[PDB]
RNA sequence: ACCCACUCCCGACCCGGGGAGGUAGUGACGAAAAAUAACAAUACAGGACUCUUUCGAGGCCCUGUAAUUGGAAUGAGUCCACUUUAAAUCCUUUAACGAGGAUCCAUUGGAGGGCAAGUCUGGUGCCAGCAGCCGCGGUAAUUCCAGCUCCAAUAGCGUAUAUUAAAGUUGCUGCAGUUAAAAAGCUCGUAGUUGGAUCU
């Protein structure tokens, strides 16, 4: 008998044929657009993207009126709006079917850092987060895959203490200026 | 102007390389 | 039958030294060459000889 | 055809029963005959001792020369020929060592040109025969 | 190995005790996050894209031998201190030192088919060996032993074994029985299974 958790979650599933050359293209051109580092990286997505579309399949089952359906559905589509992957006028529970990887690929850190002017690429955006530039609402983050809430999007800046705010240069600099 | 999948495919759809000029033959196609 | 020839070939064979050659990159940037490789800039293989 | 009453349960449930006595696989797991034959008991590896190097003669239409070695088995005495995989890999052995054994890909069944070999050996006295194939380890002084 | 500081229990008990329990050690059982590089200027194998019919101009956008240049950024480590804690360790926070290219060097399996990826070059010659299956090897071996190159996953990847799916190859959903495995020689007959209209 101990004091200790044992609950805990594989997130991500492989593929069953492991040599399918159609399937091979696809995921590389997805990791080479949105600078990902390897497979496991795009099986994580597909699964996250693969539950909802089973709980909603199993939503849409139920009673128009159902009032787990109303319920759950809302929660739902909530979720979905609050992250920036549904429309804010596409509130419908057969509009999650129609959702794809890129949307949620989208919302990454690394993605919007590039997209908002930071990086200037998606290479660059991925080592200028996990070297401790990038703040979002006062808190630093080095999290590639932290998913920018939408009502985040606005608040994504150089890290206070970096020498690409208003921080010190680093070692380099340092070292070079006292080398004459 | 180097092989042609035709020909090998053709000559040597019996022997030993049958599943490679099978292979080449697809993709020329393919 | 008579256990005497094992190891024939694998001692018969000349011993090759391997070249010394830049290193391999890792991680992001080996699949970045892959990509870079196979889509942005490009009926045959990638390993085709002649 | 079969019956398709609303109580026709039993007449189901003991047809299925006595039926998959008639199914291979089922009759070998759950017979136990075939697990009081098996050397290793139940066991993926075992470890023995060498009694004798010996050379198998491949089946028709290969010629050729499997060097497999004989194992006796130390938890039960029982006796086993096991294959050495690579190239030159009996050199590395002698007898009255000690030797893990494993089985040989096919859940008792013999595998390829070898006749009526079921085991391989994987490790020379605690040292793994991959190791001392690539040169990682040496056999123990 | 350390402790009753936490959770609780016991006693005459606000005070004592507890290998219960907690904390460290070993720990690739297994699960989560995530480094091994990024950028700019050059000159091309060059590539698209705009104009010049064409020579060409390309500062518009792109990839790479780059053994070509260049400073900018950072941990991993070493290590003041605080913080943590019963006392510590670790994580977090912070001074100082800490990165150019054989390095602060990624591995495990493969390249005939199933099944992604070389009838390349050298050696062997039904030998040695490979090979889950089909098969390869008898002097020009796409398969062995190696070099180079290539590709699959990646801090992980092979092997043995039990088991689930695949198996509509145990079939209730849902299989078969003329010739591929298979209807009793034939009829009676108890239990079991099943049982025609018909009532506001
Ligand atoms: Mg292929």
């Amino acid at each position: 008998p101990v004091a200790r958790s044992w609950v805990c979650r594989k997130t991500y599933v492989t593929p069953r044929r492991p040599f399918e050359k159609s399937r091979l293209d696809q995921e590389l051109k997805l990791i080479g657009e949105y600078g990902l580092r390897n497979k496991r990286e795009v099986w994580r997505v597909k699964f996250t993207l693969a539950k909802i579309r089973k709980a909603a399949r199993e939503l849409l089952t139920l009673d128009e009126k159902d009032p787990r359906r109303l319920f759950e559905g809302n929660a739902l589509l909530r979720r979905l709006v609050r992250i920036g992957v549904l429309d804010e006028g596409k509130m419908k529970l057969d509009y999650i079917l129609g959702l794809k990887i890129e949307d949620f690929l989208e919302r990454r850190l690394q993605t919007q850092v590039f997209k908002l002017g930071l990086a200037k690429s998606i290479h660059h955006a991925r080592v200028l987060i996990r070297q401790r530039h990038i703040r979002v609402r006062k808190q630093v983050v080095n999290i590639p895959s932290f998913i920018v809430r939408l009502d985040s999007q606005k608040h994504i800046d150089f890290s206070l203490r970096s020498p690409y705010g208003g921080g010190r240069p680093g070692r380099v600099k340092r070292k070079n200026a006292k080398k004459g | 102007l180097g092989t042609d999948p035709y020909e090998d495919f053709q000559e040597n759809w019996n022997t030993k390389h049958s599943s490679g000029v099978t292979r080449e033959l697809m993709r020329e196609l393919n | 039958g008579s256990l005497a020839r094992a190891g024939k070939v694998r001692g018969q064979t000349p011993k090759v030294a391997k070249q010394e050659k830049k290193k391999k990159k890792t991680g992001r940037a080996k699949r970045r060459m892959q990509y870079n490789r196979r889509f942005v800039n490009v009926k045959k293989g990638p390993n085709a000889n002649s | 055809g079969k019956c398709r009453g609303l109580r026709t349960a039993r007449k189901l449930r003991s047809h299925r029963r006595d039926q998959k006595w008639h199914d291979k696989q089922y009759k070998k797991a759950h017979l136990g005959t075939a697990l009081k034959a098996n050397p290793f008991g139940g066991a993926s590896h075992a470890k023995g001792i060498v009694l004798e190097k010996v050379g198998v003669e491949a089946k028709q239409p290969n010629s050729a020369i499997r060097k497999c070695v004989r194992v006796q088995l130390i938890k039960n005495g029982k006796k086993i020929t096991a294959f050495v995989p690579n190239d030159g890999c009996l050199n590395f052995i002698e007898e009255n060592d000690e030797v893990l054994v494993a089985g040989f890909g096919r859940k008792g069944h013999a595998v390829g040109d070898i006749p009526g070999v079921r085991f391989k050996v994987v490790k020379v006295a605690n040292v793994s025969l991959l190791a001392l194939y690539k040169g990682k380890k040496e056999r123990p002084r």
